[PDB]
């Protein structure tokens, strides 16, 4: 299973920022235009229009992966091996891989 | 915000119509508030 | 296949470069709240679990 | 403990992130979750909250809290922490920004927590589904029955093998520190904080003021300032704005860490086995849903699985 | 034996320069030491001697 | 606040009817479910009581609740008055005889307050639909998404 | 028949004597706890109902 990590966006509060694809797996970036996000303390920034937001995301191996996963694997023919048991005579068990 | 619509202390747009109707929309009461 | 059994290939447990396609795809943070709203396909591991 | 774990929580600091629904409406809830990550098999979640547990102002000390009401700290015991799916979930253990919870199934995750004159909640939805361990979908941990592997979450806070990434605050924004004095503004500064204002007074006005700064500016209005904090990190939740090209990344443990661990599965009550000519004729009458898994052992394998709910007969 | 960089200070990462209490000479330094060595391979010995108070 | 929003309450009082289930059997409660009233799309219901709250007898303070323990009315400091349908529930508003909340979609609706050492509960059997909007059915609001028109009690007063 | 309609057969409501077969396996206890854990087929009753 996959976690999608978001990095925390920008806010280039008036002009805009555009983006640069970077080499993550199945990244994303996509900068929005008139944000004007608002926060416990205010209104982030004055411009009404000319606000952007990054909202860039990536997604990564989830921590379950190290406990779980499927791990694919090509099979060939291998070995065959057995453990075998001989009694002989008055000779009791004996028993050994072969 | 918009001229119809009234404007918080902290920025915050709500409708002139939820103003002094006793109930704290915005998170810091200013809609509420100068109510003689 | 875009979440089917192969959607993150990983090609050991601790592999630096790592192959995934979630179709993972941004959406327009909306009504002035800040957040990365995004919407992508299920874990293809879980369906096929 | 006093170990690495709860020490290394020191430099991070609780957050105040948008919640979708804090009893009603949207909200910048103290205790926001992040990420509640329910892949463990026996009803263990983890939430990743914006409020750390078991810090207090200076030192830790398990039955404290810590968050954030405004651009303060807030340190108080834990009075009553509370996860709800659809019931009550039962706390296992609150180690930092995380919460570990056994949870039945249910369609939202909320937590909470009191100061006393108010309630500090947030939900949100996310799907937390109970997942059985072995053949037989049971809808609790069962009291005895059969061992089996099952992945867990750990109650070891034990620093080992993940991580998270906290950075620098980027700049929050704040106009309780903005006052009109005398005929124009003023931006008081928190005594340890740098505060940036920007103030469109029609030809702009910028800065970072360290000391008490007033510009001349008219209203409060068309100012706006943001105070800048570096003493201390956060984690990088999307739900903070970060600062611009600022992009400079730290490392933290996560306390709880999947690990595999034995959970007690159900055992079927054993079928009554009744015998033909070249029949096997079985009666089952489960408890829950159970597999019934038949194959040949001969060269055909006529592999035959079936989920058994109601009490049936198979031959 | 690993080592750290700080700032043009090149340093081992199982003793800091700031051992007594690290976050509390200067804590912004702390973390912009363990923010800049952040790939490195011994980032937990980093870690539990600038978070190591008396 | 009070120009008419709540000024009108000073006439009603509370009074005493029959609830379905007190918490153990049958019993006339100071709070008397009636009409829970649940056709919104996010889970918001509106139930009616037998309560009065947001009045106290003297006047509006909106954190007081008045009720009949007899033949005499009284008013108290909201307490806990939960509501509860499957998992507690979020209480939007309350005035009047009427509380808002936001509500799981459980199967019996039950409000409560408490008022010092007693419970004072009510039960009705009513079924709480979560009536998702659109063209998807979401068992919870989402974060994130697109707008759609959606009928819901608005938790003004006017 | 070990738990269809006849699992408890009982001459009377009062008789002391009684028939039953619900298949009452007795499984060991594990890690160290006491208790006595059954497996048993559910009863018939039940199942008639
Ligand atoms: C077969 O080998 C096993 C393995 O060593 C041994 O324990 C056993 O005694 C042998 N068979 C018999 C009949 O003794
Ligand atoms: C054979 O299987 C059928 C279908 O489940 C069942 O009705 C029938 O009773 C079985 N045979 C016997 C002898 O019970
Ligand atoms: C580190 O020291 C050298 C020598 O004094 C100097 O040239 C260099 O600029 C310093 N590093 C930084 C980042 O200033
Ligand atoms: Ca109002």
């Amino acid at each position: 299973k996959y976690k999608t990590k978001v990095p925390s966006p920008v806010v280039k509060c008036c002009g805009a920022t555009q983006c640069t694809s970077k080499p993550h797996p199945d990244y994303q970036c996509q900068v929005f235009s008139g944000v004007y996000p608002f926060m416990w303390g205010g209104a982030y920034c004055f411009c009404d229009t000319e606000n952007t937001q990054m909202s860039e995301a990536y997604v990564e191996r989830s921590e379950e992966c190290s406990i779980d996963h499927a791990k694919a694997y090509k099979v060939h023919t291998g070995t065959v091996q057995a453990m075998v048991n001989i009694t002989y005579g008055s000779v009791s068990w004996r028993s050994a891989d072969v | 915000c918009e001229p119809s619509q009234f404007q918080c202390t902290n920025g915050r747009c709500i409708t002139l119509l939820w103003k002094c109707d006793g109930d704290e929309d915005c998170v810091d009461g200013s809609d509420e508030k100068n109510c003689v | 296949k875009a979440g089917s059994f192969g959607d993150l290939q990983s090609r050991t447990s601790t592999s630096n470069d790592l192959y995934a396609n979630t179709n993972l795809k941004l959406q327009r943070p909306q009504a002035g709240i800040v957040h990365t709203p995004f919407t992508q396909v299920p874990s293809g591991f879980e369906r096929w679990k | 403990d006093l170990d690495t774990h709860f020490t290394q929580y020191k430099l991070a600091r609780p957050y105040i992130a948008d919640c979708p629904n804090c009893g009603h409406s949207r909200c910048d809830s103290p205790i926001a979750i992040e990420e509640v990550r329910g892949d463990a098999h026996a009803g263990v979640i983890r939430i990743q909250t914006s409020a750390m547990f078991g810090l207090k102002t200076d030192g830790v000390d398990l039955a404290y809290m810590s968050f954030m009401n405004g651009k303060t700290q807030k340190s108080i015991k834990i009075d009553n922490l509370h996860v709800r799916t659809s019931a009550p979930c039962s706390l296992v253990s609150h180690h930092g920004y995380y919460i570990l919870a056994q949870c039945p199934p249910g369609d939202t995750v909320t937590v909470g927590f009191h100061d006393g004159p108010n309630r500090h909640t947030c939900t949100v939805a996310h799907k937390v589904e109970f997942r059985p361990v072995g053949r037989e979908k049971y809808r609790h941990p069962p009291e005895h029955g059969v061992e089996l592997p099952c992945n867990r979450y750990t109650h070891k806070r034990a620093d080992q093998g993940h991580y998270v990434e906290m950075h620098q605050p980027g700049l929050v924004a704040d106009h309780s520190l903005l006052s009109i004095h005398s005929a124009k503004v003023k931006i008081t500064v928190p005594s340890g904080a740098q505060v940036k204002y920007y103030c469109k007074c029609p030809d702009v006005r910028k800065g970072i003021t360290s000391s008490d700064h007033t510009t001349t500016c008219t209203d409060v209005k068309q100012c706006r300032a943001y105070l800048i904090d570096n003493k201390k990190w956060v984690y990088n939740s999307g739900r903070l704005p970060r600062g611009e090209g600022d992009t400079f990344k730290g490392k933290l443990h996560v306390p709880f860490v999947p690990v595999k661990a034995k959970c007690i599965a159900t055992l079927a009550p054993e079928p009554l086995v009744e015998h033909k000519h070249r029949t096997l004729i079985l009666h089952l009458h489960p408890d829950h849903p159970t597999l019934l898994t038949t194959r040949s052992l001969g060269s055909d394998a006529n592999p035959t699985r079936q989920w058994i709910e109601r009490p049936t007969t198979v031959n | 034996t690993v080592m750290c960089v700080l700032a043009n200070i090149t340093f081992p990462c199982d003793q800091p320069p700031c051992m007594p209490c690290c976050y509390e000479k200067n804590p912004h330094e702390t973390l912009t030491m363990l923010e800049q060595n952040y790939d490195s391979r011994a980032y937990d010995q980093l870690l539990d001697a600038a978070v190591k108070c008396n």
